């Protein structure tokens, strides 16, 4: 809903069936932000950007 | 016999058995929701409360 | 042999067969999620609609 990404993987219940997955399973980006949301501390510190991303793999389906 | 029949709307509505537009409301301090279908009359109204339509709720629903 | 081609990004994008940063676009009035890999061609390009950012947005997020 958030993102905007509506793909049959995540949305649709038959298609994910008929896909290489199985059924339907996680978002890729979602991963990667409540990955985000997991390591990042809330408060002022030395951080201050994000600056990029050097290299992404996504290996096993997360369901 | 199809007639035309003119008048306020507060006057349509007893004619009609119904409610027009703009007629008499009656506002009796329970929910219609509430109310079974026998004591439904046709004019039982309801002001609901207000919501204030923000940024955030076109996003939402978006 | 190692090569320093040099020309327009829309040279080089024919030359390496791929699209580069600058080069000329092929959009071609339907989405290239819909085309299979065969009729892909480097250089099949896409321009979304926009999507305003709102705080809203930076809140859901978070
Ligand atoms: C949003 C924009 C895209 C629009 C479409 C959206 C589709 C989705 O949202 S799907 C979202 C969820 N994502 C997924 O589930 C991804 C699924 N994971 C995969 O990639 C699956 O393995 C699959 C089957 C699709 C393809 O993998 P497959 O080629 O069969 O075997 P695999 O072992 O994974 O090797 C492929 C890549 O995995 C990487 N990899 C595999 N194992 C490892 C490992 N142990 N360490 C590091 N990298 C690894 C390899 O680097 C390789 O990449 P490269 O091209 O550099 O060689």
């Amino acid at each position: 809903c958030l993102s905007g990404d509506h793909f049959y993987a995540h949305m649709d219940k038959i298609a994910a069936a008929e896909s290489i997955f199985g059924e339907r399973v996680v978002h890729g980006y979602f991963v990667l932000s409540a990955a985000a949301g997991l390591f990042v501390d809330a408060g002022v510190g030395p951080v201050i950007a994000n600056y990029g991303l050097e290299s992404l793999r996504f290996i096993e389906p997360v369901k | 016999q199809r007639t035309a029949v003119q008048g306020s709307p507060t006057m349509l509505a007893a004619i009609s058995k119904q409610w027009v537009r703009g007629a008499k409301v009656e506002e009796d301090r329970i929910h219609p929701f509430r109310k079974y279908f026998e004591e439904l009359q046709p004019g039982d109204s309801l002001l609901t409360p207000r919501r204030t339509m923000t940024e955030a709720d076109i996003v939402n629903f978006a």
